């Protein structure tokens, strides 16, 4: 919706990082002697109402380099915003494209592709799949912003949050469906048992033959207290270009930024954990031609059921 | 030619003997009938054409592994659980079954003939390792030392009582039947193939599932190299005084390595799994490979 | 009297094999759907584009034969919980393929092994298959009474066998099962094929399997003693176990080659029959109760209701 | 499954019609003077365990013409049957292809494409979508068998069948989901109120620019009795080539054939119908990129609710 894009745009820290990231890449790709010879082809993939487009303009001006912008966006309602802006402000430097990036037949290859397809668990908006599909119209020496992102997990104790999930039972579905799906939540009344650890990582552009975005990660969390495990807090980090980053991981959290709350992966039944014991969690990233989903299971100190098998309770739409 | 009408697709083994006659085993791992066969080629270049063979025979079940028992004899590792011995006739046109002893409770995967030539050792998926006498046609000893399927066994070239073995339990056992406890565990990825050094009685190499080819001394410190991208199926040293190691894999390639495991040759000739390699005793620079793609390729190794 | 099957890992002709098995008095045949050694690639070229048929045709048997006489077996090379990422991914695709083909044939049961501790990804794939199309095929988990590591011969010089009494450690194979079936969330399609070893464990290790869904009891030929006549028999320890298993009404599977070469293979089965006939007969309680085993019913309320 | 293909194959009338249809087309396409010059390229799309392949061989032999067969099949379990047959019997005349027909990149264009992608309501197996996708590797003057098919509807009164559907209520879904999905059923204890009328028609090869398989059909059924409407029986006819046809429409039913039972589209609430009144039903065929489904509504003599909106209760998978 309009107001969903509005609240995204109201995070200036995020875009200033994008601005700086693009600014740096432009200087690296274009030397001083080729300032007015080389026009870089930028392509915002998922332009929305056009904050990244504006940032790309600012970045090029502070860098003092020439750019040619595409603004790919599938949402036709947003494309209305883009075109009205484009007619009034931007002009023919920005070419608004109303298409899926996976489908779009590009008339030119990009030097840079910019994207903002990251959720609270990084890859939960299917940023891998989209950027993989848009990879073909990147130059052989092309850059992606972001170039990398990682998801983190940490076991939590929260009798509040457990009881909150419990209360999301709805008519006409599985009684325990609510436990087999992640939630975006500002975690407040909770206890984090162990320090976050990296779960899934994705690099763009992907150069591993027969690119597979399916995954399986085992994590072991050393707990130093008695407690009761109720779920797993999820965070993410992303490398926009080099030393320019964004993060919602508590210990490396970008200061000021509030465009992402943490995610929560519940479990059906709470699990006792004694001091000295290790919580062992297993996370899968699964897919078919239609959907992408996560499954997960605790394997220590006791076993849980595998959650969300075959994405029965939760899928992400391709 | 007094033999089966058609051999099976998947070529499992290929061995040269003294004079230079190419032995071939083959299994059908697909289709109606899952059986095996044995073939002889006095003309190595005629392979694997059935119309131009010296000898050939159909076996009851598939052929997992074989090796030469000198000149006449051929010892087989069958899927039935039987270790079979066949013998060439005096004309060397037929192949009559000498013995066929069902002793293993599962597929016999690997077999190797000991120094004496009247004994052999087999390894099966039933986890056992058995010591045979080829004269009396009986099992001398039976050893459940491993805790998983036995992958590869390899007799010491100059020592009758000694042999190596490896299994999916991630153990490489060095044996010596003179000791009360014969097995001795040599101290990440599962071992899949073994090969004694021909000129050194204390040296051996092993290939693992991850594709790494290693170089081990029995005394001490090891050396290794990432040769293949997938499991190493077999390792075979050349007949040179300074030997070259030929490594095969499931990545459908062949690599010939030197003494320090540096890549000399590379061959992406096969389209399916490379199952065996055998150096020509006449021409030491020739190497014959066989695979499930039903090719019998002859490689000119730059030596 | 007793329902019995035959385990084989080598079938050169499926029609001929059954005939032999059926003549010996067996009711069904455990056998592979793809050749055990026929390892397949699914990612890397050029082995992934291997031509030809991948296995036997379904036409070789009748629909009814598949449905009542054949039990499937997962290939031994399939290791979903391998440390190597490639082997993991390949074993995944292979497991699904074999399981799918099992359902295609309409097999009543299919054997999968529990031969190590970590069978998490195995469980994750099976669970996925269970929640796919339409099938009512049972899955028998092959799990040993004693782990292979714990019944190996003490013949390694620099690695002796544990000569210590480890009460929890000797129950490890039950924990293998327990964890698996918990991950799969107590699926009624998943049951136990309990593999009996040469040396039975302590009594507590056996009592562990009380109240578990044991559907099969695999009996190797190696565990059979030989009597004065020269025919296969079992020890008094194993006899008591079989007697217990006959009360649960499990299906006895025979695996392994004929170590009693002089005799027929029917002898093994004939001995189980011999045991089946030679048991304490059902009393008035067990005669009448036969049928209502573990059948849940509502408590009668003769006050509220009129009987 | 295997036994699902088995029971299909046990209908000799159906395949004899396919055999005759192909036989006739071969004679039309290839004259007598070009008997041994012209080899026709046939392509069985959805070969299964290969009855249509066998029929294509018989047809070519009775016609005495040369053919080159492809056997496209997506189901990998069936492809096992095909390849074992192919190795033992057919040979290199039949090229077994293990692929989706919509995906398969053909190495040659077909003179004829044969298919058996019809259910009880004709297009309920998405025969339109599949053959549309496979249309590109047809020759410009190529033929499809079948070349056409039509679905028929008829209003029925059955207090039995209504009560049967009612009893298909399941846990953890909509209480009335069962009424918003079709069923294959041998209609026995029922009354057909009006004569069947044609609902949806599809021609192959489709030559209408921007091929749309979405539809909307209004039918008016003159009822001549008092009764209570409980649903709509569905049948179909198909033109294999010319005068060779198959049908499960009662009045033009192919004699002997039993490879298709009728389909039933229920309604939530029974509807009184007086003698003289007209039952007016509306049927939609709907789709997106993932699913195809039907919706339906009675508009006379009284209105019903629109059934299966957005395919909430029933979809057909693409
Ligand atoms: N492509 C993009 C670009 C920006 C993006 N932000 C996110 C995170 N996100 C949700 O997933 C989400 C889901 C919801 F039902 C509601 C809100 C969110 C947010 C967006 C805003 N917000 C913070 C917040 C919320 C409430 C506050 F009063 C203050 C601050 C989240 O947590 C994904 C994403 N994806
Ligand atoms: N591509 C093809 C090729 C053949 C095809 N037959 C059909 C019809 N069909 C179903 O949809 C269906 C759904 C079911 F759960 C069960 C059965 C069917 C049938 C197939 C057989 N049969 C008749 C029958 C059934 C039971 C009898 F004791 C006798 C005779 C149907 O009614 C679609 C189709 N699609
Ligand atoms: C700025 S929030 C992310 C934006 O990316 C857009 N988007 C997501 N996936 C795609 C895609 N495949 N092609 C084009 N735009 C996309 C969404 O519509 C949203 O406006
Ligand atoms: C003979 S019953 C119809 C057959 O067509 C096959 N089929 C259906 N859709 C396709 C498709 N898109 N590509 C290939 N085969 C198909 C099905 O697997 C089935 O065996």
């Amino acid at each position: 919706e309009s107001q969903t894009y509005e609240v995204f745009e109201k995070d200036p820290i995020k875009y200033s990082q994008y601005q700086q990231a693009i600014y740096k890449c432009l200087l690296d790709r274009v030397p001083e002697e080729e300032k007015d010879t080389n026009v870089q082809v930028l392509m915002v993939l998922g332009a929305g109402r056009g904050p990244l487009v504006n940032a790309s303009l600012r970045a090029a001006k502070q860098a003092d380099r020439r750019i040619k912008l595409y603004a790919v966006e599938k949402n036709p309602n947003a494309v209305v915003t883009l075109e009205n802006w484009q007619f009034e402000e931007w002009g023919s430097q920005v070419t608004v494209v109303s298409s899926d990036m996976r489908e779009w037949v590009a008339p030119e290859k990009a030097d840079i592709i910019v994207s903002e397809l990251l959720g609270s668990f990084a890859d939960n908006e299917l940023s891998p799949e989209c950027l993989d599909g848009a990879q073909h119209f990147l130059k052989d020496d092309g850059v992606s912003i972001p170039g990398e992102y990682t998801s983190f997990l940490a076991p939590i104790s929260s009798s509040k949050l457990y009881n909150e999930v419990r209360a999301c039972r709805e008519k006409d579905r599985d009684p325990e469906a609510q436990f087999e799906m992640p939630y975006v939540v500002r975690l407040h009344n909770f206890h984090q048992l162990s320090a976050p650890q990296p779960c899934f990582t994705f690099s763009h552009p992907n150069r591993d033959p027969m690119i597979d975005n399916n995954r399986y990660c085992t994590l072991e969390f050393p707990v130093e207290v008695n407690t009761v495990l109720h779920g797993f807090a999820g965070y993410f980090e992303t490398v926009l270009y080099q030393d320019i980053t964004l993060s919602i991981r508590p210990e490396t959290h970008s200061p000021g930024m509030f465009s992402w709350f943490p995610i929560l992966f519940p479990i059906k039944q709470p699990i006792t954990v004694r001091e000295g014991q290790t919580i062992c969690v297993r996370f899968w990233r699964c897919s078919n031609s239609k959907k992408v989903w996560y499954e997960w299971a605790v394997t220590a100190p006791v076993c849980s059921a595998i959650h969300n098998p075959t994405g029965r309770s939760y899928t992400i739409g391709l | 030619p007094n033999a089966p009408a058609c051999m099976e697709r998947q070529l499992e083994a290929a061995r040269y003997r003294s004079d230079g006659a190419l032995l071939l085993g083959a299994s059908s791992l697909s289709g109606r009938c899952w059986a095996g066969s044995l073939w002889l080629f006095k003309d190595p270049c005629a392979a694997p054409n059935e119309g131009f063979c010296s000898a050939g025979v159909q076996t009851e079940a598939g052929v997992a592994d074989l090796t030469w028992v000198g000149e006449r004899g051929i010892l087989v590792a069958s899927d039935s659980g039987a270790v079979e011995l066949w013998e060439l006739d005096e004309n060397e046109t037929l192949i009559v079954s000498k013995f066929c002893k069902y002793e293993h409770d599962d597929i016999v995967s690997t077999v190797s003939v000991l120094s004496s030539g009247t004994q052999a050792v087999s390894g099966s998926k039933d986890i056992c390792i058995k010591v045979w006498d080829l004269a009396q046609q009986v099992v001398l000893s039976s050893y459940r030392a491993h805790a998983a399927q036995v992958t590869c066994v390899a007799a010491s070239p100059h020592k009758d009582s000694v042999f190596l073995s490896c299994s999916e339990d991630n153990r490489i056992l060095l044996w010596d039947t003179r000791c009360p406890k014969p097995a001795s565990q040599i101290g990440g990825y599962l071992p899949t193939s073994l090969a004694w050094h021909p000129q050194q009685s204390e040296v051996f190499v092993f290939g693992d599932e991850n594709g790494t080819v290693s170089l081990v001394d029995t005394k001490s410190c090891v050396l290794s190299s990432a040769v293949h991208s997938q499991c190493v199926t077999g390792l075979v040293f050349s007949p040179h005084s300074v030997p070259f190691l030929a490594s095969l894999s499931e990545d459908c390639s062949l690599a010939v390595l030197d003494s320090s495991l540096s890549e000399l040759f590379r061959s992406q000739a096969h389209r399916d799994f490379v199952r065996d390699a055998t150096w020509s005793p006449l021409n030491h620079s020739l190497l014959t490979t066989v695979g499930w793609d039903h090719q019998v390729v002859h490689h000119v190794v730059p030596t | 009297r007793v329902s019995s099957g035959r385990d084989l890992n080598c079938v050169p002709e499926i029609a001929d094999t059954l005939g032999a098995v059926a003549k010996q008095g067996f009711d069904f045949l455990c056998m592979p759907v793809f050749h055990p050694r026929f390892k397949r690639e699914f990612i890397q070229e050029p082995a992934k584009n291997r031509p030809g048929p991948q296995t036997r045709s379904d036409l070789l048997l009748s629909g009814r034969d598949w449905n009542t006489l054949i039990v499937g077996k997962l290939s031994p090379w399939i290791r979903p919980d391998s440390k190597v990422e490639k082997i993991r991914r390949n074993s995944e695709a292979a497991m699904l393929q074999e399981l799918n083909f099992g359902a295609y044939l309409g097999l009543p049961a299919f054997l999968l092994p529990l031969n190590q501790e970590d069978n998490t990804n195995l469980a994750r794939v099976l669970t996925n298959h269970i929640h796919t199309g339409h099938h009512s095929s049972m899955f028998w988990m092959r799990v040993p009474l004693v782990a292979p590591e714990d019944l190996r011969d003490d013949i390694i010089e620099n690695a002796p066998t544990t000569h210590t009494e480890e009460y929890s450690g000797e129950e490890k194979t039950w924990m293998w099962w327990h964890n698996f079936r918990t991950l799969c969330d107590y699926s009624k399609r998943i049951a136990v094929a309990l593999e009996i070893g040469a040396d039975l464990p302590s009594n507590h290790v056996i009592d562990r399997w009380l109240g578990e869904p044991i559907k099969a009891a695999i009996l190797p030929t190696s565990i059979f003693l030989t009597n004065k006549k020269g025919f296969p028999v079992l020890s008094k320890m194993h006899q008591r176990l079989i007697f217990r298993l006959l009360k649960l009404e499990v299906q006895f599977i025979i695996t392994g080659t004929n170590h009693h070469s002089e005799k027929e293979f029917c002898s093994y089965l004939q001995y189980l029959e011999y045991l089946s006939q030679n048991r304490p007969p059902p009393n008035a309680y067990e005669l009448f109760a036969k049928g209502y085993e573990d059948y849940l019913q509502s408590p009668l309320q003769p006050l509220m209701d009129n009987l």
